[PDB]
């Protein structure tokens, strides 16, 4: 129906939000294990 | 409904894509063990110039 195709999109553009804070995470997971191996940098030297 | 089922595959997808996103930081995990052989490396150079000393 036509509610229905308008509540689809409406989950379907969250879906994408969700998955573009999901990608968001993975860089900052990226940033802090940079950030990680450079403290364990000072400790190793 | 047929289309909220489509969302909700689309919304699974997604959480596919929220999974691939842990993927992706397992993924960039390989670099942050490079990154850390790479600390590695440079404590492995002082340690070669302390050696050498």
């Amino acid at each position: 129906d036509e509610l229905n195709k308008m509540q689809a999109f409406i989950r379907k553009e969250a879906e994408e939000k969700a998955k573009e804070i999901q990608l968001k995470a993975d860089q900052e997971y990226e940033i802090e294990k940079t950030n990680i191996v450079r403290n364990e940098t000072n400790n190793i030297d | 409904n047929g289309i909220a089922t489509l969302l909700q595959a689309e919304k699974e997808a997604h959480e596919i894509v929220s999974k691939a996103r842990k993927y992706r930081q397992d993924k960039l995990k390989q670099a942050k063990t490079d990154a850390a052989k790479e600390i590695d490396s440079y404590k492995i150079q002082k340690d070669k110039e302390l050696k050498e000393f």
